[PDB]
RNA sequence: GAUUAAUAGGGACAGUCGGGGGCGUCAGUAUUCAAUUGUCAGAGGUGAAAUUCUUGGAUUUAUUGAAGACUAACAACUGCGAAAGCAUUCGCCAAGGAUGUUUUCAUUAAUCAGGAACGUAAACUAUUAGGGAUCGGACGGCGUUUAUUUUUGACCCGUUCGGCACCUUACGAUA
């Protein structure tokens, strides 16, 4: 993020079943979940990069990302549900009590 | 609950960074730093259209939903309209949620996509059969770019600096109001002097951090004093083609770059200051000159008042204005407390 | 000291519910078997919905639920229905005295061709030793698959994980149904109550 | 060879940093600076081995430089009050008491360093060290102003110890006068304003309102 | 209702009732299900599981707390991720004691891959 | 002076396809070991026990760090490789398959003596004639969703090659 903290996101996305098929298996090709990993990456990397901590929570909560991501893969593979399974903050450089007070 | 999921809220406010020049109390509706701006992206679409008036009015529909939603429920105490803006020219189209919350904080609110920049470099792109649009579409291009996309980032940067450099806050509040009482700010943007009085404390050398607000506003007005903007750019850490292209600098006098704004021209070029002998900058560095001349030879005393009463000379029509005020008014109600009119200043009155 | 009372008599402020996502096969079983399913949960006081458009199992404990450990029996009712454990033996797993246990086989075999004649070797002859294990072990075993599904008391827990451990291990299952025949037979009489059984088996 | 280039370039970093050999200021000047660079080129670290940058066949540059990482951390700015001390050739550092030493003629040259232009000598080592480890922006020309002794709190006392019983709130007495040499006033005011701008935490850290400060006796 | 953090730990062979602040780090009061029970053949039992959360709820209702969030586990890296007698009887116990239950989950470690 | 261009070959190009291979890199838990705290009487095994660890605090609770291993669930009546075998992401390196082409030399080929490269277990056992599935191309299209409208992809359908496997029938057989 912008205030220098290094954070995993860990993102998971089940794929959509087309309602009115008759195919049991949804299978996505493999250069097709490639393309879907490359393109789920290059919007949690478009769309965390820019936000500080605070407004990254503040889009986690509603999960804009997982919806972002479900209307810009539907024209590789219509996904049934992203999600972000997981946020790790690695490292916190800082200590400050104005930002830190800010907050509460 | 949108048709579209948020995804990012963003104020990018010198309220937020420690830097409006007055610092917020609750209510001022007056001041020029209370609508606070927030830059708000959505989750990606491609069902936005592809001309700048239809994406501006498909932003203030969902703005119109928002504010729908806002005086619906039950924190309805928050007041909220929806109000134009100008300081994008040619942008007639650009509205804001302007909200006002019970504790008197006002917020402007507007709204980014990812193809507004796309569509601004179509049209620093077309039109090339009339061969003189480029230069001012790059202006109307990069003035969305200060607005919108690089003040972000910047309150990110100066909010995580300005705890580990504490008196950095009342130093910009006072290298700012010398600029008010000189008359400079209104052609110089706030950001080129957020970064110009954080060098002084973020690239310190030959002395060090600023332990006091006049130590910082003095190393300040003193390297602009010293600071000959021909020959030397102000890197900071918080170029090779423009001295060639612009040898007598009528375009562009300042130079801040820093690693984020590596060009060091999106708050000095891009405003358009009148930048030959007789005007703002070089006013400005023979006002700091003066400064540094004055406390020199007098020293430091109760006659400092010359650094804050203008001089008004070399000026070819001066023109003096009172506006319809009552006593102790614009201050009483913008929260500052001059004006001994107003009875009570040093309580909660 | 092993036996367990059922529960006489709101213990919950969180209104607990749990999901479990089943496939098209199973919803057809699953919406033909469902009202059983929910008149023995209705009975142990949970709500208990089934989607057919996203092809979820619901339970939720409702304001009138009181056993609290029956939310867990519901949690487990719903992963065997989905993993196709018929469904009065997955009403069964509603009783005090039941717990399932799913056992993962495959990652003990190496070679494919190996593992498919070791896991019809657990199976048996026409289903006999596995019905044997069953016996002998009173669970209730379902060869998944990659896994294996058993039910029943804990110690038939544990010697079905033993068993089946043992048995994709290259150990016979015909000598350890041998085993536990001659186990029951020495936990019969209680004259031998407390030695060690190894020079025996 | 070098020797006489880096004590020149001592003593431009001395006379911009505006100490001298003066008492009044500190008493580290050229020949303090010549003096270090020969105890140092003659020994210097904790083994008495001869110091890495500080060889006899080295360039004015790394002589000047190597000083100044010596001051900025090893015994010769702020740790020469508080927790370590130099010996004359072989050159060695010990981790006890306070003194620049000299065991051959028993002279100790920091007498004229107060630890207030001790630690003012440190700060300016330890940002130097910093500016030339800086390999991005040239750092030539940057040469420390001294804002820490004037800053705009700089504080005017207009004092009269006449009479001195009835003048001044301590004893200046035959120890005192036998101990100091008529700077005990200003070695007072040293003292009583550290003791009253230091703080002390329940933690065990050490924090105080200031980080440095200096007394200069005006107009002597 | 100040929410306590319960974890039960239910194995084959002894179960742990374990209470916790809400933050992990400071344990209020524990009672494994061996020291309530004279053999070690029923140590693991729902008796024992029982008596070792009535004796959790009176402690933690003497200190006053009456309300918890209950974590179940149980041996997980090779072993069998299902929880024994224990998880049930003492649910069940702790909150026919008082102890108003808030949000239950099963907490077992799971390995990606672990042999 | 030089045939059919084979319903046999080998090659070229294009979009591709694959849990095929090598090298690096990135993660994920779990286990063990160690440290920091809260501990405060057993813990561990077993059908029962015992050996063992346990007021210098075991097992447990929380947080870090290191090491080695492996890649759950997805995971299949599937995919790839000649075989053993091959499942974390990304990058690089060659190779291979099928399809399509408005691609070339025209018997180059088939089969294996000799030889050459790769390497604790067992234990119940010229068509068949199509159909339903399946995946890899290529083509076609009434249409739903991408799509703010064109791409393009997902779903449905048909044609066509190619391939793992099911059932029926044998076209028969035969030890």
């Amino acid at each position: 993020t912008t205030d220098h903290y290094l954070l995993r996101l860990f993102a998971i996305a089940f794929t959509k079943r087309r309602p009115n098929q008759i195919k049991k298996t949804t299978y996505a090709q493999s250069s097709q979940i490639r393309a879907i990993r490359r393109k789920m990456v290059e919007i949690i990397q478009r769309e965390a990069a820019s936000c500080t901590l605070h407004q990254l929570v503040s889009k986690l909560i509603p999960e804009v990302i997982g919806r972002e991501i479900e209307k810009a893969t539907q024209g590789i593979y219509p996904l049934q549900n992203v999600h972000i399974r997981k946020v790790k903050l690695l490292k916190q450089p800082k200590f400050d009590l104005g930002a830190l007070m800010a907050l509460h | 609950d949108l048709p579209l999921r948020i995804r990012h809220v963003n104020p990018i406010c010198p309220e937020l960074r420690h830097s409006s020049l007055k610092t917020p109390s609750f209510g001022p509706s007056k001041s020029g730093p209370r609508p606070m701006e927030v830059v708000i992206s959505f989750e990606a679409s491609g069902k936005w259209p592809e001309s700048l008036i239809a994406i501006q009015r498909t932003k203030i529909a969902f703005l119109l939903m928002i504010g729908r939603l806002l005086e619906r429920f039950k924190p309805g105490e928050i007041r909220t309209h929806v109000g134009l803006d100008d300081a994008r020219y040619e942008t007639e189209n650009l509205a804001f949620l302007d909200v006002i919350y019970a504790s008197g904080a006002c917020f402007r609110v507007r709204i980014q996509a990812d193809l507004e920049e796309s569509l601004l470099e179509r049209q620093t792109k077309d039109k090339t059969t009339e061969q003189y649009l480029r230069q001012r579409a790059s202006t109307q291009l990069a003035s969305f770019r200060r607005t919108f996309v690089h003040l972000p980032l910047h309150t990110q940067y100066i909010t995580t600096a300005t705890t580990r450099f504490p008196a950095l806050s009342p130093t910009i509040r006072l290298v700012k109001h010398w600029f008010s009482v000189h008359k400079l700010s209104n052609h110089f943007p706030p950001e080129l002097l957020e970064l110009f009085v954080l060098h002084t404390f973020l690239a310190p050398y030959p002395w060090d951090v600023p332990s006091s607000p006049t130590t910082g506003f003095l190393r300040t007005l003193l390297f602009l004093a010293r600071w000959d903007w021909r020959t030397d750019p102000l890197i900071i850490d918080t170029l090779d083609a423009w001295r060639k292209l612009d040898p007598g600098m009528q375009h562009t006098v300042l130079f801040v770059a820093t690693a984020h704004e590596q060009s060091g021209t999106m708050w000095t070029s891009v405003d358009g200051h009148p930048r030959p002998s007789k005007v703002v900058a070089a006013r400005m560095t023979a006002l700091a000159k003066s400064a540094a001349r004055v406390i020199r030879e007098q020293g430091v005393d109760l006659d400092v008042r010359r650094l804050f009463v203008p001089s008004l000379k070399e000026y070819d029509v001066l023109l003096y204005l009172n506006t319809k005020v009552l006593k102790s008014a614009l201050r009483t109600y913008i929260t500052v407390d001059p004006a001994t009119e107003m009875n009570g200043g040093k309580g909660q009155e | 000291k092993w036996k367990i009372e059922p529960f006489l008599p709101g213990p919950f402020l969180e209104e607990s519910s749990f999901m479990t996502l089943f496939p098209k096969y199973r919803e057809r079983y699953l919406k033909d078997c469902w009202p059983l399913v929910t008149k023995a949960l209705e009975k142990h006081g949970i709500a208990a919905t089934l989607d057919i458009v996203e092809g979820s199992m619901t339970v939720k404990t409702t304001r009138k639920t009181y056993d609290p450990a029956a939310i867990l029996k519901a949690r487990d009712l719903i992963k065997l229905l989905a993993r196709s454990v018929p469904a009065p033996q997955a009403l069964k797993i509603l009783e005090d005295g039941m717990a399932c246990d799913i056992i993962k086989i495959r990652s003990m075999v190496r070679n494919k061709e190996r593992f498919v004649k070791r896991r019809q070797r657990l199976l048996g002859q026409n289903g006999t030793t596995l019905k044997a294990l069953e016996l002998l072990t009173q669970t209730y075993i379902l060869v998944h698959g990659n896994t294996v599904s058993v039910m029943g008391g804990y110690k038939g827990l544990k010697e079905v994980r033993r068993v089946v451990e043992d048995t994709m291990n290259n150990i016979h299952p015909i000598y350890l149904i041998k085993e536990l025949m001659i186990k029951r037979e020495l936990a019969k009489d209680p004259a031998l109550a407390h030695e060690d059984w190894s020079r025996y088996l | 060879a070098a020797f006489r280039n880096a004590c020149i370039l001592g003593r431009i970093w001395l006379q911009q940093r505006g100490f001298g050999s003066d008492v009044s200021k500190g008493g580290f000047g050229y020949f303090e600076w010549a003096v270090l660079l020969a105890l140092l080129l003659q020994g210097g670290p904790a083994d008495t081995k001869g110091a890495a940058p500080l060889s006899p066949s080295l360039s004015s540059t790394q002589l000047f430089k190597a000083l100044i990482q010596f001051l900025s951390v090893t015994n010769f700015a702020e740790k020469p009050c508080v927790l370590g001390q130099a010996k004359p050739d072989l050159a060695g550092f010990i981790e006890n008491g306070p003194i620049l030493w000299d065991s051959a003629r028993q002279l100790n040259i920091a007498f004229k360093m107060g630890p207030w232009s001790a630690d003012l000598l440190h700060q300016h080592a330890r940002w130097t060290r910093k500016l030339l480890a800086d390999g991005a922006v040239d750092q030539f020309q940057p040469t420390f102003i001294l804002k820490a002794d004037l800053p705009t709190h700089t504080y005017d006392l207009v004092a009269r110890m006449d009479p001195e019983k009835v003048s001044e709130a301590a004893p200046d007495k035959v120890a005192h006068e036998a101990r100091g040499r008529h700077w005990q006033v200003g070695h007072k005011v040293y003292r009583i304003l550290r003791r009253a701008l230091s703080d002390k935490n329940m933690e065990g850290g050490e924090r105080a309102r200031l980080i440095h400060l200096k007394v200069s006796p005006g107009f002597s | 209702l100040v929410f306590g953090v319960a974890r039960i730990f239910a194995s084959f062979n002894d179960t742990f009732v374990h209470v916790t602040d809400l933050s992990g780090r400071e344990t209020i009061c524990r009672v494994t299900g061996g020291m309530k029970v004279k053999a070690d053949r029923d140590e693991s039992s729902p008796y024992a599981a029982m008596l070792a959360a009535q004796d959790v709820a009176a402690r933690c209702k003497e200190l006053g707390i009456t309300a918890l969030h209950i974590k179940i586990r149980a041996t997980g890296g090779n072993g069998t991720k299902t929880p024994g007698p224990g998880a049930q009887s003492a649910l069940r116990a702790l909150a026919r004691s008082g102890m108003k239950i808030g949000r239950i989950e099963d907490v077992t470690p799971t390995p990606s891959d672990s042999t």
